[PDB]
């Protein structure tokens, strides 16, 4: 999809998922994440349009897995780009996702997610005339509990607050990767409760 | 004073695309034409060709100031032009805010802020 | 070692008066040998802490919470500008994050990426905070001084500070050194100058005050305040107006302010003058704002 035509197409209720890939970046496996969205339990009218906004030449390595889902459309460009945002009409999607993509740099620690983070606040930023920035559904992905606080740029906490009280964590706006090494803990505890989560 | 207009508005069009958008001429948009802009004025061939010989830095800043509206910085002044023997140097250098009795050069060249006409 | 050595020798220069000011450097890198030399120059000014300004707790050691501003340096050399770039302003969000009441006067590599700095609420330019673009600000003076000879060299003198020589002989250094003396200052306009016009003000100024005004800051209402360099006839000076001149001293400056004719004299004295006490078709060429000239798109291959 073109800028213009995307504009042109009449696609609110969407997902739109952000991503930041190229040639040399590691795969994030973007099945996963459609397959869910396309289970039979929904009806066809029940599925979401997702449209992704992202490098094409990372798509196109990504595009094998996905190609055989009923409802995707590709949007080439960058999440930073406001036009890209204006297009999609982000101010009417269901949910916007930014994806930690390009995660096979190492740069420092917590430099990770710089671009989820510029990216999320430039959506917050935004001003639309028919709403604000805010009011739009956004779950961003972050590799580091500190840089959660950063979402919520408007309100004040205090730094010694744990990740699991910020209010983008309580919220569900930012999703945390601990919690993944948090399930492995728990497994070990309990076999039943990865099989749980999985189902 | 170095980008020019450098006003918000510029920023935030240039953020929300990533590229100058051109425009419809309207008044408000010739308006935001008047402007002054830094330039060099040569004493010789210049309507002040008479205050370039020897005259005072002041008296021409007045007349500058007071007629055309221009704002002198101060004087680009050629290197050896203090050197009494024939030099055929052409670089030049430069004096900010040179003091009201200072003696201008005939081939001095001034920095000023043109308005627009 | 060099960003380190640069910011010291323009910063820690002999000739400044407030001295008081320390430097703390935080930064993750154990300084290498030479760079910790270089602290130890300037040892009693400047001091170092091994940290992250994403970290909280590194912010925290070092006190940002009452140091009076924040400098975020640039990686000039850097083979992606949009990396580092991105890498600062999330510098410049964790450190509003932590307290957001601070100045912080951060580099810029790249002019579009400044935009990001608009996402934080917490950024205010009216407050004191700016973006160093080193692009943007050195290809601007570049290009004045295309249009000028020798304007960038008369900005670089103006904004900063040389130690004092004396030159005796009939040299071209006589000239340049009593050029640059001069520095250039910003102060309030006196009530004594309001309804005049510009011209007329900046004429008073510079014959009988000495100082050579330069720009007035224009306020209103609708719109923020704004810099305008050498207003034409129409405009007057409304009350309250800050104004930038090119003065020896900053002691000379603040004449304008205190000038008055209802108590000052017509001589031109101004150590007399300054009293304490006184008075009391239809193709679009231009852009959409039309500050600059535009063209339709051409294929590269056009101008080749």
């Amino acid at each position: 999809l073109t800028r213009s035509e995307a504009a042109m197409t009449v696609l609110s209720g969407h997902v739109v998922v952000c991503i930041f890939g190229d040639v040399s970046s590691a795969l994030i496996g973007l099945r996963n994440l459609v397959m869910p969205l396309r289970a039979s339990n929904f009806h066809y009218h029940e599925l979401k349009h997702i449209v992704f906004v992202g490098s094409i030449e990372y798509l196109k390595r990504e595009w094998e897995t996905l190609h055989n889902f009923p409802k995707v459309s590709i949007l080439p460009g960058t999440p930073l780009s406001r036009a890209d945002l204006r297009a999609v009409n982000i101010n009417l999607c269901d949910m916007c996702v930014i994806l930690s993509a390009n995660q096979n740099n190492i740069d420092d620690t917590s430099l990770q997610d710089k671009e989820c983070i510029l990216a999320s606040l430039n959506i917050k930023s935004m001003q639309f005339d028919d709403t604000t920035g805010v009011n739009i559904p956004i779950i961003t992905e972050l590799v580091n509990d500190t840089n959660v606080q950063f979402l919520d740029q408007n309100n004040n906490n205090n730094p010694d607050t744990e990740l699991y009280l910020t209010q983008p964590f309580a919220c569900g706006t930012a999703f945390a990767v601990s919690v993944l090494d948090s399930l492995m803990s728990a497994t070990y505890f309990n076999d039943n409760i990865l099989t749980l989560i999985r189902t | 004073l170095v980008t020019g207009g450098a006003t918000p508005e510029l920023e935030a069009l240039i953020a929300e695309e990533n590229a100058l958008r051109g425009g419809y001429s309207t008044p408000q948009t010739l308006a935001n034409r008047d402007r002054c802009r830094v330039a060099q004025l040569a004493l010789l061939d210049g309507p002040f060709a008479d205050l370039g010989d020897g005259g005072c830095y002041g008296d021409l800043f007045c007349k500058a100031l007071k007629t055309y509206n221009m704002l002198c910085f101060g004087i680009y002044r050629l290197r050896d032009a203090h050197l009494s023997t024939p030099s055929q140097c052409t670089k030049r250098y430069v004096i900010t805010n040179p003091p009201y009795e200072f003696e201008l050069v005939p081939t001095d060249l001034i920095f000023c802020l043109m308005q627009f006409d | 070692l060099e960003s380190v050595s640069n910011f010291l020798k323009a910063f820690l220069h002999k000739a400044r008066d407030d001295v008081n000011v320390e430097i703390v450097f935080l930064h993750n890198i154990s300084p290498n040998l030479e760079l910790e030399a270089l602290f130890k120059r300037h040892f009693t000014q400047v001091e170092f802490y091994q940290g992250s300004v994403l970290n909280p707790h590194d912010l925290a050691r070092v006190k940002i919470e009452s140091a009076d501003a924040c400098l975020i340096l640039a990686n000039k050399y850097c083979a992606d500008p949009d990396a580092e770039d991105a890498s600062n302003i999330m510098r410049v969000i964790s450190i509003k994050n932590y307290h957001p009441k601070i100045r912080i006067i951060t580099q810029m590599l790249q002019y579009h990426n400044k935009a990001h700095l608009l996402n934080i609420p917490s950024w205010n330019w009216k407050e004191g905070d700016d973006a160093i673009c080193l692009a943007e600000l050195k290809l601007g003076f570049i290009a004045q001084s295309c249009l000028a000879q020798g304007l960038s060299t008369m900005l670089a003198n103006l904004f900063s500070m040389r130690s004092f020589i004396k030159i005796e002989e009939d040299t071209w250094q006589k000239y340049y050194l009593e050029g640059v003396s001069n520095e250039m200052y910003t102060e309030y306009l006196s009530s004594a100058f309001v309804g005049l016009s510009f011209p007329t003000v900046c004429e008073l100024c510079f014959v009988k005050l000495k100082l050579l005004m330069i720009a007035i800051e224009y306020k209103s209402a609708n719109r923020e305040s704004r810099i305008l360099i050498n207003p034409g006839n129409h405009l007057k000076i409304q009350e309250g107006t800050l104004g930038f001149f090119i003065a020896s001293d900053a002691k000379e400056v603040k004449r304008a302010f205190f000038y008055c004719k209802a108590c000052h004299d017509d001589i031109t004295d101004p150590k007399r003058i300054k009293k304490c006490g006184c008075k009391r078709s239809n193709v679009k060429k231009y852009d959409s704002t039309g500050m600059f000239h535009w063209c339709a798109p051409k294929e590269i291959e056009k101008v080749i």
